[PDB]
RNA sequence: GCACAAGGGAGCUUGACUGCGAGACCUACAAGUCGAGCAGGGACGAAAGUCGGGCUUAGUGAUCCGGUGGUUCCGCAUGGA
RNA sequence: GAUAUUGAAUGUUGGUACAGCUUGUACAGGAUAGGUAGGAGCCUUGGAAACCGGAGCGCCAGCUUCGGUGGAGGCAUCGGUGGGAUACUACCCUGGCUGUAUUGACCUUCUAACCCACCGCCCUUAUCGGGCGGGGAGACAGUGUCAGGUGGGCAGUUUGACU
RNA sequence: AGGCCCAGGCGACUGUUUAGCAAAAACACAGGUCUCUGCGAAGCCGUAAGGCGAAGUAUAGGGGCUGACGCCUGCCCGGUG
RNA sequence: CGGGACCUAAGCCGAGGCCGAAAGGCGUAGGCGAUGGACAACAGGUUGAUAUUCCUGUACCACCUCCUCACCAUUUGAGCA
RNA sequence: AAGCAGAAGAUGCGGAGCCGCAGCGAAAGCGAGUCUGAAUAGGGCGCAUGAGUACGUGGUCGUAGACCCGAAACCAGGUGAUCUACCCAUGUCCAGGGUGAAGUUCAGGUAACACUGAAUGGAGGCCCGAACCCACGCACGUUGAAAAGUGCGGGGAUGAGGUGUGGGUAGGGGUGAAAUGCCAAUCGAACCUGGAGAUAGCUGGUUCUCUCCGAAAUAGCUUUAGGGCUAGCCUCAAGGUAAG
RNA sequence: GUGGAUCCUGAGUACGGCGGAACACGUGAAAUUCCGUCGGAAUCCGGGAGGACCAUCUCCCAAGGCUAAAUACUCCCUAGU
RNA sequence: GAGCUGUAAGCAAGCUUUGAUCCGGAGAUUUCCGAAUGGGGAAACCCACCACUCGUAAUGGAGUGGUAUCCAUAUCUGAAUUCAUAGGAUAUGAGAAGGCAGACCCGGGGAACUGAAACAUCUAAGUACCCGGAGGAAGAGAAAGCAAAUGCGAUUCCCUGAGUAGCGGCGAGCGAAACGGGAUCAGCCCAAACCAAGAGGCUUGCCUCUUGGGGUUGUAGGACACUC
């Protein structure tokens, strides 16, 4: 008979992989084990309930980040830091930097591991910050450092 | 011995061989010795296998 | 019983046909046998005339149930099957 | 022996939903021509000619293919063939293969059900059984259906008349 | 309250049997032999549970044949199991 | 005194329970079941019928105080089992 | 007819329904014609030579037991192990005498037990023989005293033994040292009640009188030969009527 | 009473293969129904029946349930034949 | 309304016009066994527990009531196993076992003799018998029916159809239906869909679970909207 499985059968199938799975041990073994459930009206009605309900929370968790997240990363961001003679920078603005200047001055909140820059930014002049606000879309973030004192 | 669920029971009728001999026989019931809920508690009481298909659960 | 061939041979042929059948023998019944003659086609023979198996008597057994061919037949409402 | 109780695998042989493509001459012929439409053009350093190995086919005519060296030319309407012209879209199943999931069967190992006339506890002063917990096998066996073989162990009968 | 002896047949012996015709050369017997059975033995009773085997475990338990003891059980596995 | 207010074997009955068209069969616990085990009377007479049952003597078994008595103990506390 | 009203009745209603008047052909179908057949032919079945219907008596027939008695046997449901066969639990009985095993002790004796002889020994499905049990040879009984005995002798008589009490095996079965033996005087399949008034091609019996007539023992067939059908022979009634 | 935007009208069942039974019907071409196995539908744009089966037509909505009346009998009572 | 205490003679003794015997209606009592029910049981027998009562100085003894099993409700417990269950204890229960009449009826088993001149299909016959249930009747019953016409409209039973169709070693034998005419006369509820309330599951905003409102049909009906 028709069961709505909840793990693995030849992989990981919590989507209620509904199939024919020869209802004396079907019942048997899914029963004794809670491998899975009766694919009735109820329990079918109640997993597409439950999936549908998780695909709009995650549709809707994913909109509303891009968006904001994207449109205010076009803006420009600047900060200060002391340099030397032959333009040699005394330091390095790492991400950790950045994000601290982002919740200090625009209160952005972004991950720093989200956002990341590896080459450590070593030049007293403007740079753009990509950034992993979603696997399939990133925006960039206008970084500028000036001298102090 | 009978099915819980349903009314079936060892019946009878005969045997026509070739030459329609009359002979007498039996018909039995293909039910089995399973743990059913029947009650608020299971009972492992005999049950068809008919009936057992897409039916009450064990 | 057949020498007037029913016996021997030579030619043409398939009447070793189809529906029948007045009237008779035998028989408890079933059944069996002879049959002139009518019609449709024929064979032989110029014609007449013969041919509905062997010169005559044994060479075969029913009903039911099955199979094949033909049917102006019937066909569980109607038309088919 | 088949089926329900009674399924999971590892490989395995067909068919499905996705996919991979190739087989084609009676002769005429430069040849290997199946046609019906679009057809005056196509591939060329994302490389000609030639060269060689392997895969395939075959009406043993030969073709194609792919692996690559060598490298600037090959192919085509048009000249002739004959029933029908060669560059791109397809089919007719003539012809062989590999991958994913089911699909059913064959032969392999595991365990879930089924058993317990194996035990420990409780029900329970109980050598019945029945719930729990371990072990033993285990899709077996037992059980209900259908079929085949054997079956005087058993049952109902028959075994003629004249003389 | 025993008749005995000589000689042979049958059965080793004691025992059991056809109440109500036959007490025996018949039956059984201890012995031998073949065969089945690895324990939920096999066989048996019963439609099934449940029981005999057996509070047994291949020197133990069932089935057939022959019947102590001395010598031997010879050939044929074509036919049927 | 023979048996019942004492026990138990074979065997039967048998809550629950296991089986099985029905009826019903099997069986746990439990209980029945002597033909067994344990148990306190014996000696002389009496009438026409009864008598180790009646009469006359000596006795025994189980149990309770209205009393009787001596013992211990009333919480390493007598006593019962 | 059922049915309705009606004294359990007669009667009235009730034409639902059945038979005949038209038959032939399997059927379509046709019609005093129809079927067969190619066919106005021939032949088969009918009219043209119309009389049936509903009751009552009587004869006969078929179904019910069907003329009366008679089986052996079969099936179903029940009763029986108080007789007998076996088994289980628990008790009880076997008067007396003889034999003498194994073993044990001693003596002899061998290097050593082997071996021999004496003393105790009381084993035996042992012997003789009472009670008890079984009946094997002969007589009487066989309308007996007795629906299986008595009289004399006979075998066993401490292990397969006899026996009391209680219990189990119930018939398509049980039991059986095994004879077709026992299972309540019955057993090659116990007894009681039902199917059941089983069936009988078999035997026996079948009740008042007179009168008219008057046979057969033959052919065919037959799972049939002592049975049954047809025909042959008999009788009764109506016709042809003078055919024999 | 009006509309067919949309929803319901009795599922492991109607049926089918296998082995039987009863319907007058004996597996015969065998409808219809009940049975024990396995397979298993539509569900109104639908389904069942009209003696195999198919199309048209005709009739009706199963797999839910109850229902007195005319009907059979007399052990017994009252009265009478 | 004047003889009666039986059959049944009596011998004896008593009741009755304040009203007997007798007849009918409704009641009281009803030893023991028996489904038998506290346990056992060789039917009419024996042996107990708990309460109340009689009596002894106590036991001993005696009178009344309750004390079987299954099943339904409820309450307290509730082991393996932690909750929980199986199970155990208690109160309510004109609940129930049994035959009956040797009959009628619904269903489950289920023969043989017999007939076919044997006999196996068949008949005997779903007969006898056995089993389980109730009623005065039971079963069936309002068309997923008959039927083929300007068609009837729940079942049941009677006469016809009819010993016709048909079944059958196509034998023996078995055996209808509908139309038609009669006896009676009654049609109804549930599920499904939708709606009100609540409960649990969170089927997390959806699901089923329970009472109620609902509607029941083939010219299709109902829900839904509306007219009533």
């Amino acid at each position: 008979m028709k069961v709505i499985f909840l793990q693995d059968v030849k992989g990981k199938g919590k989507k209620g992989e509904v199939k024919n799975v020869a209802d004396g041990y079907a019942h048997n073994f899914l029963i004794k084990k809670g491998l899975a459930v009766e694919a009735n009206a109820s329990n079918i009605s109640a997993l597409n309930g439950q999936k549908q309900k998780e695909k709009k929370e995650a549709i809707a968790e994913l909109e509303q980040a891009k968006s904001l997240k994207e449109t205010l990363e076009k803006l420009t961001v600047e900060l200060s830091a002391k340099s030397g003679e032959g333009g040699r920078l005394f330091g390095s603005v790492t991400s950790k930097q950045i994000t601290e200047q982002l919740q200090k001055d625009h209160n952005i909140k972004v991950d720093k591991r989200k956002l990341e820059l590896p080459d450590g930014i070593r030049a007293l002049g403007y740079t753009n910050v990509p950034v992993k606000l979603h696997p399939e879309v990133q925006a960039v973030l206008k970084v500028h450092v000036k001298e102090e004192a | 011995r009978k099915c819980v669920i349903t009314g079936k029971k060892t019946t009878a009728g005969n045997n026509r061989s070739h030459a329609m001999n009359a002979s007498k026989r039996t018909w039995g019931a293909n039910l089995q010795k399973v743990r059913i809920l029947v009650n608020g508690k299971p009972k492992k009481v005999y049950v068809s296998a008919r009936a057992l298909k897409s039916g009450k659960v064990e």
